[PDB]
Formats: C-alpha cells, sequence, structure tokens
RNA sequence: UUACUAAGUCUCAUGUACUACAU
RNA sequence: GUGUAGUAUCUGUUCUUUUCAGUGUAACAACUGAAAUGACCUCGAGGCUC
C-alpha cells in the first residue's frame, strides 16, 4: 500500500468481477488511500476471488465487504488503476 | 523491507512491460528495447504506417508493418543480407 | 580549426564571387 | 573584459555600482565580494563588460573620476629555460654572469645566486633551450676566474626532457 | 499586460477516412418492423467510426457514429447463440462490446461491457492490434504484438457476462497476424505466427493454440518451425470430406504453404507471377486472404501485393487417396485491400488500405478447377506459372465505389472564401476539389437582356393542373414576363412599363401583381390571355415602398402615412380593403409575412431608421422592438415546417444577415443570430428542398449564402457558384429535385440544381470497370502571381518518369496543340518540386531528381489558344536529396541535408548566390517557410525547428532561437512574424512563439549585430550559453504556446486570413490518412471561458453517469458508458504532450447529439447559461467562424 | 588588489532534542 | 520535580603498519593479504645503485 509498506500486491489482469471492500475501509482508492472523487470500480483477477476470500476487503484483507472499491481521479490518470489486480496478499 | 519491495515490483514491472532499465543494463539490451518500441509505434498507429508505406514507396503497406514486425529481430539484417 | 558569381559568358556560373570581382578589377 | 575596482566603502552596495557603471557601459556580471569574516564588504569588486572595449573604456574614462563617500574610485585592469651552474668563483657578480651568459642567449630574469652545502651555485634563465643548449656545450666543466664551473639544467626532474623542448619552442613562438 | 495565451478551436471538418477495420454483423433493425439478414457492415478508422448497409446490392450510409477519442485498434464483430454486436478493442486496452442501439431519433452507439487490460497508450504489450472472435461467438481473443495474449470466454444471459481473462505470456516471441480457426463447437482454436525477439538468428515459426473449454486455459499445441520469410495465416474451415485437425493457410512471400495441426500434410504450392513484373519486382506476398464455403464448394480468396486475387479449393486426388490438394487460379483481382468480407448475399466487400472501399458481385467466380493450363496444383510443388493481367474485368463487377481519401500527400488551398481544397486521388489519379460550398449544377442557362434585378416564378393559372409555370423577371425600367414548359422555355398586357416590386398568387387560379405606382389583380382567361379584374392606387397617387403577401392574404406599404391590408374573397375572386389606418409611425421599410399558409399572424415590418417591429393579426398591435446596426437591407419571414418554429430572417444593408425565433402567441423577438457576409446589401429569396423535404433562404451578395436549418441545427453556407442575382425554386419535367431557376449578377438566366450539403459529419462535396492510374501523385504547386493556377507533379511506379497537369479556373489545360492535357517527363522522377518565378513576367518550374539533379523548366499559358506549354532551361546537379525549398525573393531558397542554399538565377545553369551553414543539431531538413523574406522557420527530420533571419549584406541566415523539445516536423507555417504552426510525424499539432525576450531584442537591433558585433544579453542568457552550451546555442528557446494531437499526420497547413468572409482568421490542416480540420483563434476570454466549461463537462461526462448512476444503486450502465471507451478526453488528446491552451470543440460537439434529458443532467454542473445557449455557443463557430 | 569555498573519519568530553517503557 | 532501556544531533579532540597486490570506489574512501636487512652519494626529495 501506499502508506504500510510491507503489504504486497496481487498485479494479474483483472477480471470481470469487483473487488470489495468493507464499510470500515469504505472510500479508499486501493492504492493511494485517497477520498476524493473516485472514478472506476476495481477489478480483480478470478484468482483473487473464488470462494470465501472474495468477500473479503481487498484492502485490509480481514473484514468481509459490502462496498465496491473505486480508483481515485488521480490514479485513473496515473494509470494505476489499470495497472493489475489490486489486493493485499498478506496482512502486514 | 520498502526497497525489497520495490525489488519485487521491478520484476513484476519488467514481465509485463519487458524492458525496464534497472541499474546496470547493456546498450545492446536498452537500444533493442528502443528499436522495439519506436518500430511497435510506427506499425501499431495506422496513421504512421500509412506514411512510412508511402515515404519508403512499397507495393503494398502491410509490406512495411510486418517489415517492422521482422525488423524488430536483430537476426532481421543478416536476413535481408542472404536476399 | 563555394559561391557562384556568373561571368557574362555564362560559364562563369562556376565562377566565385572574389573572382568575378577581380574580374570587375580587370574589366 | 572583466576590470577590477577597488578602494570602495564597504556602504556601497551591488546595485550602486551597477547604477554606477552602467552610466560607463553595459555590464555584463558583477562580482562584488561579500566577507564571511566580517559579514559586510571587503571593499573591492570586480565588473565584467561585454568586451575588452567597453572594458579598457571604462579604465580610461572611470579611473580617478567618480568620489564615493569621499575615497576615490580605483580602475585597473586584470615557462622559461632555467640552467643550475655550480662551483663558481666568489669574485663571480651577478652582472658578470648576465656578460657571460648574453653572448650565448638572451636571459629573461636575472641570475639567482644562493650556496649550498659554501659551493657558489646561481639559476640562469634563459629565452630559449637552444640557446641554453649553447651556454651548456661551451660553458659546461669549464674554467672561469681559476674556478671549474659546471651548467647544467636545474630541477623542477630536471628541466630539459622531450616534452620540455617540444612546448619550450611554442613558448618561443 | 495583454497575455498573447493563443487559444485554438480544433474542429475535424472532414473525418479520417482510411478504414482499418470491419465487421461483418447485423445491428440495427431499421425502417422495417420485423427483419434479421445478415447483410449489413460496420466499419471504423481509429477515431471516426461508419456503419453502411447494403440489402439493395449498393451501399448506403446509414449513420455516422459519434467521435469516440480514442485509437481503435482492432473491431471485429460477434455472433452468439440475437442482435450482433460489434467487439471493439482500442487504446487504454479496454474490451469494450458495444451493440449499436436506435435511441431518440437517431442511430447511438452503447457500450455493454468494457474491461481494462494493460495502461492507456499505444503499446506492444497492449493486448491489442491482434484481435479475433471465435466464428461460433464463443469467445474473444485479444493478443499483443509482443508479449502477452488473453482469451476472454463470452457468455450471454439477460445480462451480458464477460468471463476471466485466460493468460498465455510467452516474453520473447513476437506475434503477429492473428487467424483463429472455426470449429464445430469441439474447441477453440486460434493460430499465430511468432517471430523470436531476441535470437542469434531470424526464426519466425508458426504455433497453434487450442482454447480447452473443459480445463479453462490456452494450450500450446504444435510448434512449426517455417522460413524467416513467413507472411500470414488463413484458417481452412474444415476438409472433412478429405483427410479435430485444422489445416492453415500461411502465405509466404514467392510461394504459399498450407499445413496441418499433427504436421502430417504440409503442401507447397508457388503463386502465379505477372508477365510484365515492371522494373522493381519483390518476391511480392499475400497481404490479405478469406474463407468462403457454400454447396460443399469452399474457396479462398488470397490476394498480392500487386493487387492480383487468387482463390483456392482443394481436391482428394482420387487415384492416390483422399488427400488435400491445392489449386491456385487468377481473378479479375483489384487494387491493393486491407480486409476482404462477403455477405450471405454474393456481394463480396472490398476494403482497400490504398483509396477506396467497393463493393462487388461475382458472377462467373472464376475458372473451373478442371483447366490444367493456368490452375496450379500441389502435384508438383515446384513449377511457375506466368500470367497477364486481364483489365476485361471478367470476373467481379463493381457494384459500389466509396469516395475517400486515404493518402492524401499534399494538397493546396483554391477559392479561399470557399475554402476550397484541391487535392489528387492517388489511385485513379484524378483531380479531387473537396468543397465547403453547397454543390450546385448548371445546365440550359440563356442570357438575358443586360440590367436584370429580381425575379419570381409563379404557377401558371391559365393551364391547371399542367407543367406551365410563369417566371417573371425585372428591369428597373421594365419587366419581362416568360413562360416554363419541359424543354419548352418561351416568351410572352401586365405591366411592363414599371418595375415590378411584389409578385404573388391568390387563392386558386389568381395573380397580383404589385408595382410601384399602382396595383394590378390578374386572372387568367383561355390560354394566353389574362385579365385585370381591378386595379389599385397606393394612398391615393404615391410611390409603393414595399409589398409582401400570403397564399390568401396580401400587405402594401406605400411611401409613409398608412399600410395597406388585403384579403381574397372565399367561394370567389376578390380583393377587399379595411378601412383603419396602420400609421406605423413612421416610414416602414420592408414588409415581410409568411406566404406558407392562407393565413399568416405576425407581420414583420422593418423601419428605415434600423428597427423592426412585430404587428398582431386585437388584431394590430406592435409587441416587439429591434435596435440593430445599419437600415434593414430585405427580410423574409420563414415558419419551417417540421418544428414550426417560425423564423424572421432578416437581412440587413452592407452585408450583415441576421435571423430570430418568433414565438407565435407572443410575438417577441429572440434568439437573435446572426452573421456577415461579403460586402454589399443582401438579398433574400424562400426555397423548398430535400437534402425528408427541407426549405431554405437564399442570400445574395458578393457571394451567395444558403441558410439552412437542419434537424436542430442549421448552417448558413456559400454556393459554389461565384454569385447570384436572384434565385427561385423551379421545377421541371427533366428531373427536377432541388432544382432551382435563377440569374446570374452578369445579367444571365440560368438553372442549375443544389446537390450537397454541408451537415456535421460531411462539411463538404468531392468534385472528382476497375480505374487505377500507374502514375502515383507527388506534390502539388500554385503560382504565386496568378491567385490561383494549381499545377500538379505525378510519378510512375516502375522505371523513373513523372508527369506534370496544370489546371486553372474549370477543367485543366492542354498541352500545346497535342490532344494530351499532362505532360510526361521521361528519367525524370521528382523527390521536390517546387515552382519559381524569377522575373515578373517569367516564371520557372523546379524538379529534384532521385539522381541529385536540379531542373528548371518554363510554364507558358497559350491564353485563348489557352494551353501549358513547359520547356527544359538548365541543368545542375546537386549534393542532397533536396527535401525542401520555397520562394525567397528573386530566388530559390532550398535546404541542403545539412546546410540552406539559396540559389540565384544564372544562365546555362542556375548558381548559388549564398550558402548557410546549419548548426551542428540539424541533420535533414523536412520542411521550412518563410516570414516576409525576413525569416525562416526551418525543420529537421530528428530535431525540431529553428528560426533564421536573413540578413542583406551579410549574405546569410542567423538563428536566433532554438525549440525546447525534440519534435519530428513534416509541414510547418507561420501564423505571425513570432510563432509557427508545426506538425509531427507521429500525430502532434503544435504552434510555438519566440519569447518576448527576444522579440525586443529584434525589434530593437538590426539582424547583421547578432552574428557579429554588439548585442547586449541578459545575464542569465549568457550564463546558459556557459552552463548548457548544446540547448542554448541558439540563445533562446520556444515557449510552448499551443499542442494538440491529432491522431492524423498532418500534410498541409494553410493559414488563411478569413474562412469564409469570417472573421477570425483560422488555420485549416490536411492530414495524410485524410482529415481537414480548423484552428480558430478565439476572440476576447468568456468564448474560452464558456468553451472550456462545455469541454470540461463532456470531459467527465462519463464518469457523472456512472456515479449517479451508483448513486440510484445505493438507493435501490458502465463507466465508459457516454464515451463508448474507456479514454478520457484530456488523456487522449493530451497522449505525447500535454494540450497547451488548445481547447477541442470535436468534443463539445458530441453534446449536441446527446438526447435533452442527458443535455439538461450535464449542464446543471454550471451555474451558467442554460442548455439553450450551450448549443448556442456550439454551434456558434461553424457559422459566424467559417 | 585577497579574484570568492571550507568541515570530514577516530577518540574521549561537553551542548541539545528525542523515542519506547514505569510510577 | 522522577526511573528504566534506547535514539538522534552539535561541538571539542585526533590522526591510526612507511610500502606493495587484490577487492572496492565515478576516483577516492574503506576492506582483504604479505613485509627488509645492510651499505653509499647530493640538496624530507632523488638512485637504468649494489
Amino acid at each position: 500500500s501506499r502508506h504500510q509498506f510491507d503489504l504486497i500486491m496481487c498485479l494479474k489482469q483483472p477480471g470481470v468481477q469487483t473487488g470489495l471492500l468493507c464499510e470500515k475501509c469504505d472510500g479508499k482508492c486501493p492504492i493511494c488511500d485517497s477520498y476524493v472523487r473516485p472514478k472506476r470500480k476495481v477489478r480483480v483477477c478470478e484468482n483473487c476471488s473464488f470462494g470465501k476470500q472474495a468477500k473479503n476487503c481487498i484492502i485490509c484483507n480481514l473484514n468481509v465487504g459490502v462496498n465496491d472499491a473505486f480508483y481515485c481521479w488521480e490514479c485513473c490518470r496515473l494509470g494505476k488503476d489499470k495497472d493489475g489486480c489490486p489486493r493485499i496478499l498478506n496482512l502486514g | 523491507a520498502e526497497k525489497q519491495r520495490q525489488l519485487k515490483l521491478q520484476k513484476i514491472y519488467k514481465q509485463k512491460y519487458i524492458g525496464l532499465g534497472d541499474e546496470s543494463t547493456t546498450r545492446e539490451q536498452w537500444q533493442r528495447n528502443v528499436r522495439n518500441d519506436t518500430l511497435n509505434t510506427l506499425q501499431g498507429h495506422s496513421a504512421s504506417l500509412e506514411y512510412v508505406s508511402l515515404s519508403r514507396g512499397d507495393l503494398s503497406i502491410r509490406d512495411t508493418r510486418i517489415h517492422l514486425l521482422k525488423s524488430m529481430s536483430p537476426g532481421y539484417k543478416a536476413y535481408l543480407r542472404e536476399e | 580549426q563555394e559561391l557562384e558569381l556568373e561571368e557574362e559568358d555564362e560559364e562563369g556560373n562556376v565562377m566565385s564571387k572574389k573572382v568575378y570581382d577581380e574580374l570587375k578589377k580587370q574589366g | 573584459n572583466t576590470v577590477y575596482v577597488g578602494n570602495i566603502d564597504p556602504r556601497i552596495t551591488k546595485e550602486q555600482l551597477y547604477e554606477l557603471f552602467i552610466q560607463i557601459n553595459p555590464v555584463l556580471r558583477i562580482k562584488y565580494p561579500k566577507d564571511k569574516v566580517l559579514q559586510a564588504y571587503q571593499g573591492y569588486a570586480f565588473i565584467e563588460f561585454y568586451n575588452q572595449g567597453d572594458a579598457q573604456y571604462a579604465i580610461k574614462i572611470m579611473n580617478n573620476t567618480v568620489r564615493l563617500y569621499d575615497r576615490l574610485i580605483k580602475v585597473r585592469q586584470v615557462p622559461i629555460a632555467k640552467l643550475f651552474i655550480k662551483n663558481l668563483a666568489d669574485s663571480i657578480d651577478s652582472d658578470q654572469l648576465v656578460k657571460i651568459f648574453n653572448k650565448f642567449g638572451k636571459l629573461i630574469r636575472e641570475p639567482e645566486i644562493f650556496y649550498l652545502s659554501k659551493l657558489k651555485c646561481a639559476y640562469v634563465y634563459f629565452e630559449d633551450f637552444e640557446k641554453a643548449d649553447l651556454a651548456i656545450k661551451s660553458l659546461n666543466n669549464q674554467l672561469v676566474a681559476n674556478n671549474r664551473i659546471t651548467v647544467d639544467y636545474a630541477f623542477k626532474n630536471g628541466k630539459g626532457n622531450a616534452k620540455y623542448g617540444d612546448d619550450v619552442d611554442r613558448l618561443l613562438n | 499586460a495583454k497575455d498573447d495565451e493563443l487559444y485554438l478551436y480544433h474542429l475535424t471538418l472532414k473525418k479520417q477516412t482510411n478504414f482499418v477495420h470491419s465487421c461483418i454483423g447485423h445491428f440495427v433493425d431499421l425502417e422495417a418492423g420485423s427483419k434479421r439478414e445478415q447483410s449489413q457492415l460496420c466499419v471504423a478508422t481509429e477515431t471516426h467510426l461508419e456503419l453502411y448497409d447494403t440489402a439493395d446490392g449498393e451501399l448506403k450510409l446509414i449513420a455516422k457514429f459519434q467521435n469516440l477519442f480514442a485509437t481503435i485498434t482492432s473491431m471485429k464483430s460477434l455472433d452468439l447463440p440475437w442482435p450482433t454486436f460489434l467487439a471493439l478493442t482500442s487504446d487504454s486496452g479496454n474490451l469494450s462490446i458495444v451493440q449499436i442501439i436506435m435511441h431518440a431519433g437517431a442511430l447511438r452507439l452503447k457500450t455493454l461491457v468494457n474491461q481494462p487490460l494493460t495502461r492507456t497508450t499505444l503499446r506492444r504489450v497492449s493486448p491489442i492490434s491482434y484481435m479475433e472472435i471465435d466464428p461460433n461467438g464463443r469467445c474473444i481473443i485479444l493478443s499483443s504484438v509482443e508479449q502477452n495474449k488473453l482469451c476472454f470466454l463470452v457468455d450471454y444471459a439477460q445480462k451480458l457476462r464477460i468471463s476471466s481473462p485466460l493468460e498465455i505470456i510467452r516474453p520473447h516471441m513476437v506475434t503477429l497476424d492473428m487467424a483463429v480457426v472455426d470449429v464445430n463447437f469441439n474447441n477453440p482454436c486460434f493460430v499465430t505466427l511468432e517471430i523470436d525477439n531476441a535470437a542469434t538468428q531470424l526464426s519466425v515459426h508458426l504455433i497453434f493454440y487450442v482454447l480447452e473449454l473443459g480445463l479453462n486455459h490456452i494450450v500450446k499445441k504444435a510448434d512449426y518451425l517455417v522460413n524467416p520469410s513467413a507472411n500470414f495465416v488463413l484458417s481452412l474451415p474444415d476438409l472433412s470430406r478429405y483427410n479435430f485437425n485444422p489445416f492453415v493457410v500461411i502465405g509466404f512471400e514467392n510461394h504459399i504453404l498450407v499445413k496441418d495441426m499433427n504436421g502430417f500434410f504440409s503442401l507447397k504450392v508457388e503463386i502465379p507471377k505477372r508477365s510484365i513484373t515492371n522494373s522493381r519486382h519483390k518476391n511480392v506476398t499475400i497481404i490479405s486472404g478469406i474463407v468462403q464455403k457454400l454447396k460443399n464448394d469452399f474457396f479462398v480468396l488470397l490476394q498480392s501485393n500487386h493487387g492480383d486475387l487468387f482463390k483456392l479449393t482443394v481436391s482428394p486426388d482420387t487415384n492416390d487417396r483422399n488427400r488435400p490438394l491445392v489449386q491456385l487460379s487468377y481473378f479479375d483481382t483489384i487494387q491493393n485491400s486491407h480486409q476482404l468480407h462477403i455477405f450471405k448475399n454474393g456481394y463480396l466487400f472490398a476494403l482497400s488500405e490504398m483509396n477506396n472501399n467497393f463493393l462487388f458481385q461475382f458472377e462467373k467466380l472464376g475458372v473451373e478447377k478442371n483447366d490444367f493450363s493456368n490452375v496450379l496444383t500441389s502435384k508438383d510443388p515446384n513449377k511457375s506459372l506466368v500470367f497477364e493481367p486481364s483489365i476485361k474485368l471478367q470476373n467481379l463487377s463493381i457494384l459500389s465505389q466509396q469516395l475517400n481519401l486515404n493518402p492524401s500527400i499534399k494538397s493546396q488551398i483554391v477559392s479561399d472564401s470557399p475554402l476550397s481544397i484541391a487535392t489528387k486521388h492517388f489511385t485513379n489519379n484524378k483531380i479531387i476539389t473537396l468543397t465547403n460550398a453547397v454543390n450546385y449544377s448548371n445546365l440550359i442557362s440563356t442570357s438575358l437582356p443586360p440590367n436584370a434585378t429580381k425575379l419570381w416564378l409563379i404557377p401558371d393559372p391559365a393551364t391547371t393542373g399542367d407543367n406551365n409555370t410563369l417566371l417573371f423577371i425585372t428591369f428597373p425600367k421594365k419587366t419581362m414576363i416568360l413562360q416554363i414548359d419541359n424543354e419548352s422555355m418561351e416568351e410572352l398586357f401586365k405591366l411592363s412599363q414599371d418595375t415590378t416590386i411584389h409578385t404573388c398568387l391568390m387563392g386558386s387560379h389568381s395573380i397580383i401583381q404589385v408595382c410601384t405606382a399602382e396595383l394590378r389583380h390578374i386572372v387568367p382567361t383561355g390560354k394566353s390571355r389574362y385579365s385585370n379584374k381591378l386595379t389599385w392606387v397606393p394612398p391615393a397617387g404615391i410611390r409603393i415602398v414595399c409589398a409582401t403577401s400570403s397564399k390568401t392574404q396580401l400587405i402594401i406599404s406605400l411611401s409613409n402615412y398608412e399600410l395597406v391590408y388585403f384579403k381574397i374573397d372565399v367561394s370567389s375572386d376578390s380583393l377587399i380593403e379595411l378601412t383603419t389606418h396602420p400609421e406605423l409611425d413612421t416610414m416602414p421599410s420592408k414588409v415581410a409575412i409568411v406566404q406558407d399558409t392562407q393565413h399568416a399572424d405576425l407581420l414583420a415590418i422593418a423601419d428605415n431608421e434600423g428597427m423592426i417591429k412585430i404587428m398582431s393579426l386585437d388584431f394590430l398591435t406592435v409587441i416587439s422592438l429591434q435596435l440593430v446596426s445599419e437600415k434593414i437591407s430585405d427580410m423574409i419571414m420563414v415558419r419551417d415546417s417540421s418544428i414550426g418554429q417560425l423564423n424572421l430572417h432578416v437581412g440587413l444593408e452592407n452585408g450583415v444577415y441576421m435571423k430570430f425565433h418568433i414565438g407565435d402567441v407572443d410575438g417577441s423577438f429572440t434568439d437573435i443570430k446572426r452573421r456577415f457576409l461579403g460586402l454589399k446589401p443582401v438579398s433574400l429569396s424562400y426555397l423548398r428542398e430535400i437534402s425528408k423535404w427541407m426549405s431554405c433562404v437564399v442570400c445574395h451578395s458578393s457571394s451567395t449564402w444558403v441558410s439552412y436549418t437542419w434537424k436542430n441545427v442549421w448552417t448558413i453556407r456559400q454556393l459554389k457558384d461565384q454569385n447570384m442575382l436572384s434565385c427561385s425554386k423551379f421545377v421541371n419535367a427533366d428531373v427536377a429535385i432541388n432544382g432551382v431557376c435563377s440569374i446570374s449578377s452578369s445579367g444571365r438566366l440560368n438553372i442549375g440544381r443544389v446537390s450537397n450539403f454541408p451537415t456535421l459529419d460531411n462539411w463538404f462535396h468531392v468534385h472528382e470497370m476497375l480505374q487505377i492510374s500507374t502514375f502515383r501523385p507527388r506534390t502539388i504547386l500554385s503560382f504565386p502571381n496568378n491567385p490561383k493556377s494549381i499545377l500538379f507533379i505525378d510519378n510512375h511506379s516502375g522505371k523513373k518518369q513523372c508527369r506534370i497537369s496544370l489546371q486553372i479556373d474549370g477543367e485543366c489545360l492542354k498541352f500545346g496543340s497535342s490532344d494530351h492535357l499532362y505532360k510526361i517527363l521521361d528519367d525524370i522522377d521528382c523527390v521536390s518540386a517546387a515552382i519559381i518565378d524569377f522575373t515578373r513576367q517569367a516564371d520557372h518550374l523546379i524538379i529534384c531528381a532521385g539522381d541529385k539533379r536540379l531542373l528548371t523548366y518554363k510554364i507558358l499559358v497559350n491564353k485563348d489558344k489557352l494551353s501549358f506549354d513547359i520547356e527544359l532551361l538548365h541543368q545542375t546537379e546537386i549534393i542532397s536529396p533536396i527535401h525542401a525549398m520555397l520562394k525567397f525573393k528573386n530566388f530559390l531558397l532550398t535546404a541542403m541535408g545539412s546546410t540552406i542554399v539559396l540559389y540565384g538565377l544564372g544562365k546555362k545553369q542556375l548558381l548559388r548566390r549564398s550558402v548557410t551553414q546549419t548548426p551542428v543539431s540539424i541533420t535533414k531538413i523536412v520542411s521550412m517557410h518563410q516570414w516576409n523574406y525576413e525569416r525562416l522557420a526551418v525543420g529537421d527530420i530528428h530535431e525540431s525547428v529553428t528560426l533564421f533571419i536573413w540578413d542583406p549584406a551579410g549574405n546569410v541566415f542567423i538563428p536566433y532561437v532554438d525549440d525546447s523539445v525534440k519534435r519530428h516536423v513534416t509541414v510547418l507555417k507561420f501564423l505571425d512574424e513570432a510563432t509557427v504552426i508545426g506538425a509531427d510525424r507521429y500525430g502532434n499539432a503544435w504552434t510555438l512563439r519566440s519569447p518576448p525576450e527576444c522579440e525586443k531584442i529584434m525589434s530593437n537591433h538590426d539582424p547583421s549585430e547578432l552574428s557579429n558585433g554588439a548585442i547586449k544579453y541578459p545575464l542569465d542568457v549568457i550564463t546558459l550559453q556557459q552552463k548548457l552550451p548544446n540547448t542554448y546555442d541558439c540563445k533562446f528557446k520556444f515557449q510552448l504556446l499551443n499542442h494538440f494531437f491529432v491522431n492524423d499526420i498532418i500534410t498541409d497547413f494553410h493559414i488563411l486570413d478569413s474562412l469564409s468572409n469570417s472573421d477570425r482568421p483560422g488555420c485549416i490542416y490536411m492530414g495524410l490518412q485524410g482529415t481537414v480540420g480548423c484552428f480558430i483563434p478565439l476572440l476576447s476570454k468568456g468564448n474560452v471561458f464558456m468553451m472550456g466549461n462545455i469541454e470540461n463537462i463532456m470531459a467527465e461526462a462519463d464518469d457523472t453517469f456512472y456515479l449517479d448512476y451508483e448513486s440510484r444503486k445505493k438507493n435501490n450502465i458502465c463507466e465508459g458508458s457516454c464515451s463508448i471507451l474507456g479514454r478520457d478526453h484530456q488523456e487522449y488528446r493530451s497522449y505525447y504532450a500535454p494540450v497547451r491552451k488548445v481547447i477541442d470543440g470535436d468534443l463539445c460537439e458530441n453534446f449536441l447529439r446527446l438526447s435533452l434529458n442527458e443535455q439538461e443532467f450535464l449542464a446543471k454542473n454550471l451555474k451558467s447559461v442554460q442548455v439553450e445557449d450551450i448549443i448556442q455557443t456550439i454551434n456558434e463557430v461553424r457559422t459566424n467562424y467559417m
């Protein structure tokens, strides 16, 4: 993540699925963790969804998220939107 | 830890986007990336492809496109030499 | 550490500026 | 190009110098030092013009002209053969040395008399490596004033190398 | 201080014509309640997109879709087991599957799912540029030129569903020519040619992939190494009758192969060759293969680089065994075509990458497989067949052609006022003038006696239900009357001794003629006779100022005091007058009323003071006032049929034209729409056309301006004819639609037909068996002294050869007394050419041969023997190729590779007058341009523009400014002294400006002091000289002024002081791939403030829709909905370098097509004016600025 | 008229802030 | 107004085996290995010295 360093990402070709984030993490752009003017919903590779792990918050990787994560307009222009599958594999 | 992550992201970005100069990169390795991307865009835009077709004067345009594709590999020079 | 001043015989199109000035002083 | 200026009051500032000399010519640059031991101005500056024409012009018109803080402003514009000679006689005057080496070559400066060990030695400056070779050829291991003198190149190790003839030839040119 | 900050308004007038992609699906069902037919095609060029249908055997524009603002790098239709919607891949990596839908009253393109892939740019890793879809539509596959390949498994449901991508990554294998093999539902299988990126030797190896629906991944199957000479792959459908084992056709250069998946069968069949093999002869190749199967007969069509179209069929070879054979033959060929399709109908659509797309229906189908003569077999792989091409065109029959200029090399701007663009045709080699003006035919004109004024046309009442129609002319002293019938135009009571202010038909079979002194009420009697039932005076004996009328209704205004109101009695023919005084309180200027209906409310009255009033027809009242400028010259009131809006078209003296929305009930004057056209008091007239029926008003001035209103838009326009004195709609039994009778300003009657109208989509008309010219055009030239005389220069493909074809005025010229209209130059090839006049009375032409020789010519115009006579003068050897040259004063200003030579005129050959050595940076000079002979801007291949100044008595050009960055400049011009236009090889359109620090120095100093002498530079500049000598060597730098990205490659810039008399001078450019667009400097500020706000709206508008659609889902449409593609505007248009001051109007134009709900949804983000005024400002640019 | 550059490492002391942790 | 552990930053101070070779360095630095003993000449420098 932008702040916590040891957090590792996925970075695969995103699928059709949309990543979920919990109400606790709601509002953060999964890359920069910004609250401003979100744009496009996150898309994750199928390898990050499958079973129960699909329900996890793509940000904090623990809680079960209801909400969809959106990229901000700064990351959508920086292109990090399309970089790959954001997810946090290690808890940190 | 942080730099150590930058190493892994160096491996991933290098894998996806092919040539990315890390620290020490030979001029042969890097110039090859230059040639590959320049040709890539010359053939990639139908615009510049149409342009090189006429300025070169080839009989067909796909000759220029597949020419650039072939020109991406180094051995294509010797290949032309053997014609 | 090539200019051509056009003499009157129309062969001076190879002829240099300073050379044709010398032929001005000669003429 | 660049002119030295001196006898400046530390109260004279950079904008004041600029406004002063722009009246004379255009000023390309001004280096006006600021002391790191007095935290002010050390009272002399350097004004780089756009050419030595305006530089020399400002030297002529500006010198002994402007009066700043009652003090006058001053303006001023901003490699040879050497032979060591040993065992000289005590009766050998420097002017006598001049006379001796003039016949061989023109001297760029005067000889230097010094004592080693008791041992009278001198440095003789020639304008030409070849004339120095003449004074060497004729005067080496010779008896003057009933004393045997030795003439060779002075150390820098000693002069007279291969690059030395090459560059000294050029400095002659 | 005034900020320079040039604000340019980009418009695409004509949209990119080189069609790079096509798809065969059936998208929309239109005009038919229930119909399903596979015959239709959608074709895409990068940004621009079009949809054509045939169904008639003749191709048809359906709709030109909105600009996508991206680079479409592949497009393929998909058909799933339904409406067939096309899968579209472009930059941003997004796989965007779009369905063409009918929304509101137009066809709009809706997006379904866009999947993010790679990043936003044109890249090698980007899984685009190679795309194909399973012929059964089960899965779509994208790949990259090098790195990786992704294949989505597409599924349909109540909502479309794209399966997760299936990845295969081969690091060093560069992919080329994706070709997918059809399957029986067994398993999808695609085929590629992988060339290794990193290798010691060149190795091109085919590879097969079978995607396994069971294991859900792509599987490498057979890797077959073939010679490096490989070109392409095509898919052989089955071979089920002969002996899952797919077979592919690998086109090589000089021969063809076909290969098995299991490698059992590899068949080599040598491709035949032409008889002539003119000059340079390549091993050729086949550019495009395609497959077709019917009635157990499947043949494939593969075309060579020469355009030779071939077929293959498979034979079992019954003698040996049942095994495949491969049989080539010969067809009608064609010009080189990028891609080929075939309808379920026998129509074969040939999409040419060269110039024009054209459709066929094949009948002969080609030679039978039985003939051993002309057909080649796989029996003996080593063999050669020579064949002479056939221009007789037996096999294929052209049905429809599509006029397009894909390779527009150069052009000149002819007839500046009607923006006419003169440019060659690449293949056909015909002169193409594409014009902004309305296309106007002229037929059977007749010379009228001199000094004519106005014109009218009224149906002849004498013959009812008959073609006869009375045409009325007017002279100041006399009035002429004429009779109209089909092919019969004849001449004939009434009043011929006085001028006719007005005339009109009343009710049925009645006429009234209003003249200055008195009126006439005329009725038909018999055939050639007419009788006045009543005659009127004005007040009692004055000069009538003006007259207007309706169908049953009439108004005349006399000198001053009162106005006169007439009606006709129903059930009979009579005239009545009211007793009342409409004093009007002033002298009435001119009167206007709707003549379209029998009863027209709200008379429009004008006053000589310059004001306009409305008259309510309770009864009369003045509800509105207009104080406008100069006195009204003429005015007309017209209500259109479609929307029912009543528009008051008010022409003014001095040439200002105006238009007004008129409320029916209130009669208020709102929605002022003005224009300035020519210098002359304008005239107006009303006509009715189609293109749905339509109505326009013709405007007579120094130019002729048709003002017509399309749906929710209107554009005033110049007409192709120079001038028209008076104009009125005409009809003849000889087929007449849009037909018109008019008169030129010379006082000569003429008949004409208007055809094409400059809509938002077209904005032009293009004035131009199989036809291919061997000569490919090179450049285009025009004489400086003659305002427009355009000289063309072409080349030969073959032995070096040239032709020169000069045209001035209407059509070309003859050469001497010879029949030929062109000149042939043997052994002369033209790398670059320019015409020069060394003396004012002599005209010379300049060629630069590839032999590196400078050739001088002389042009002659015979003048009433008129012909062009070219004469070879001199011969001069040149060191460089001379890529660029131009006219300096009295001299030729040419650029060598390194250096700039200025040649004078010598005799027996031309001389070097001066030479200027370039700065070390410049390798070559692509193009260069001058400013008033004092200044130059010199371009490079690698580096950017550098400006020079000519110093007399120094006899040298001195560079005074560098450029900031490296830019590859194809074409370059001057707007001004201090600013420069330039384009890029890569498509950037930029404009640079010298800094004011430099402008002060050059304005305050002489150039002679720059090279040597005293010029006082601020301290910073010198410190940049010793600090950074490489960049600041030229001691100044261009601050970027305007930057823009147009995905085309700009061929020609031209700076026009006015576009169709418009005040703001524009710069118009033609691109190579073909396009013409403009940059309009915006006066004031709030122009660019409102434009900037509208562009900002439309930029993220797709995101605004996505956030609204998101919130409504929170309380209870993808992200790229409104843009249809993922590319942001600022991102796409930024691209190479960020756009600086240029606001892109091509975006704001898309706001016009959106539905009222969407538009009003977008404009709420502004505290500023309403959607209606938005559309006003948007449509203001094409009207007023050009 | 002086044409513009000095501290570093170690050692043993002084100057001053700070971070977890406990009453 | 305290104690436990720990950190950073000044300043003072001072120059570590004379050399060679390797690593290292942008060059340094730093690190890694070994070790001359004796005689003579001119003004710490120097030796086709033995």
